């Protein structure tokens, strides 16, 4: 069933599985035609498909070209997500196939489950949980290598740089969601937050900064108070 | 005109034929139901007095041969039969009814309600979704499961609907799931209307029955059975010009003549609001939507 706070720690045990967020596959900006008209532009976007046990992140890029001459694309958006993560899977060799994956939008749950029928012993399951993956394109080198793609691409990246020689996936991933939390609500600060010390740089392999251990305590202090803070302005308490 | 002599009536039941049916007290000299119109199946159906649970029936056709209705003491129920010997059974009729312990079906001249109910529906086909062919007619019951309910135990007391189920490979070409998923009309046209059913009647046959035994025995899969049937005509954006009219007429019926009471559990709200008013058909069911609103508007 549904993954929530209850079940969490399932993440974490040595069953393969992905969490799949669609939520910036179709992507437009929208401007004002000559004739006062509105009318959309798409640009680049990407499927966010991680194994939150090991960091591997398998950014698919999407092409602009898709989208060309087709009509109701943000219902082909959940079609070409579940396309593509079907390929993947098929791509990968058996014994690293998944045994579940997590959309963490439900509408995809139904367009995913009708391209995995080859694959029936892998789950398709919901999550309760809020995670905050659309905030991907605020980790510069991802939005780099999207908006520059000129064709369609598969990227791999590790999401958790190095972390894990010395932290467990469980840390590792409540870092990573904290993150992605503090730059969904303030990206400004949250990049900010993480930018602050010149003297603290990202490898060119890695998409976060080379904090130290204590340095990381800090930052992670910092994303929290930025959080917090927002949402007493948000609401009014 | 053909009749069902019933041996007695030892215990208190409610005998249904067809849509009628009439109270019976123990030990009342009941003897059967004469008048019964040749030309169509039916069914005659049983509920004891005493357990209001477990609704049960015998589809029958009397040109299939001499049927009559004997209660057995041991297994509980009343149970349908054969009479081989010709003779020996127009005996029994003529002296029933000549003591005139008979009802005559009850059937108004103006009324072509049975006829619409059971248009499609022929024993043949009856037969191959309740396979017990020692018996030329067929046992339905309440508690009785389908082939696909069993999926997800007893096969010899199973309904073999054909298993209709929009999320496999059957209704999904490869390469064109977005397209079929949307769209059945693959499904609808060439892997059920010409692989498995040959032919619109068929199909409409099987609807028909499903509804039916939905609505005479609160068989449950017998009501998913009937509403995946009409989900996926209702859902497929290419359908004969003729299958789509009938199809009005077909539910239209079936709508009338369901109890006000039981459109709760009988009528499942998602397939019906798509059906009516989101699907490809939405505009070609207009008897269809005419009756749901003005008489369960609730329920949309």
């Amino acid at each position: 069933g549904a993954m929530n706070s209850s079940n969490y720690a399932e993440l974490f045990n040595n069953d393969i599985k992905l969490f799949v967020d669609d939520t910036n596959v179709y992507r437009v900006t929208v401007h004002k035609t000559f004739e006062g008209n509105v009318a959309t532009k798409a640009i680049n976007g990407c499927i966010f498909t991680l194994n939150p046990k090991t960091g591997h992140l398998f950014l698919k890029i999407i092409h602009t070209s898709v989208w060309a001459g087709q009509k109701r694309l943000s219902q082909l958006a959940k079609w070409k997500t579940a396309e593509e993560v079907s390929a993947l899977v098929r791509s990968l060799p058996k014994e690293e196939q998944p045994k579940q994956i997590i959309v963490t939008r439900k509408a995809m749950l139904d367009p995913l489950e009708v391209h995995m029928l080859d694959f029936p012993n892998i789950a398709i399951r919901p999550t309760e949980l809020r995670l905050p993956f659309s905030a991907a394109m605020s980790i510069d080198k991802l939005s780099d290598v999207v908006m520059k793609a000129t064709e369609p691409q598969m990227v791999l990246f590790n999401i958790y740089d190095d972390w894990l020689d010395r932290i467990s996936s469980y840390t590792a991933f409540s870092r990573l969601t904290l993150l992605l939390r503090a730059l969904k609500t303030n990206e400004e600060s949250a990049k900010m937050i993480l930018l602050s010390d010149p003297t603290i740089t990202i490898k060119s392999y890695h998409l976060w900064p080379s904090f130290t251990d204590e340095q990381w305590i800090t930052i992670e202090s910092q994303m929290r108070d930025l959080i917090l803070t927002e949402y007493g302005r948000k609401y009014n308490v | 005109m053909n009749t069902v002599p019933f041996t007695s009536a030892p215990i208190e039941v409610t005998i249904g034929i067809d849509q009628y049916s009439f109270n019976v007290k123990e030990n009342q000299p009941f003897h059967g139901i004469k008048d019964i119109p040749i030309g169509h199946v039916h069914v005659i159906h049983f509920q004891h007095a005493d357990n209001s649970s477990m609704r049960y029936g015998y589809w029958f056709d009397c040109r299939m041969g001499n049927f009559y209705i004997q209660y057995d003491p041991k297994d509980g129920l009343y149970k349908m039969m054969e009479e081989r010997d010709g003779a020996k059974f127009e005996n029994i009729v003529h002296n029933f009814k000549e003591r005139q312990m008979m009802v005559s079906y009850p059937k108004i001249d103006e009324d072509d309600t049975w006829y619409n109910l059971t248009e499609f529906v022929q024993m043949d086909k009856i037969r191959k979704i309740v396979r017990k062919d020692e018996n030329q007619f067929s046992y339905v019951d309440s508690s009785m499961t389908t082939v696909q309910e069993n999926e997800l135990s007893d096969p010899a007391h199973s309904l073999n609907y054909t298993v209709i189920n929009f999320k496999s490979r059957e209704a999904i070409r490869p390469g064109h799931e977005m397209e079929d998923f949307l769209d059945k009309s693959y499904y609808l046209n060439t892997v059920m209307l010409q692989g498995i059913f040959k032919n619109s009647s068929n199909y409409f046959g099987e609807l028909q029955f499903a509804f039916l035994n939905a609505m005479f025995f609160g068989n449950y899969g017998s009501s998913l059975q009937w509403h995946a049937m009409i989900e996926l005509i209702c859902s497929s954006a290419t359908v004969p010009k003729h299958m789509l009219d009938k199809l009005d007429e077909i539910l239209y019926y079936q709508i009338k003549t369901l109890p006000e009471q039981y459109s709760d559990i009988l009528l499942n709200e998602r397939v019906w609001n798509i059906c009516l008013y989101s699907s490809f058909q939405k505009n070609s069911l207009h008897n269809t939507e005419k009756i749901m609103e003005n008489k369960y508007p609730e329920l949309l």
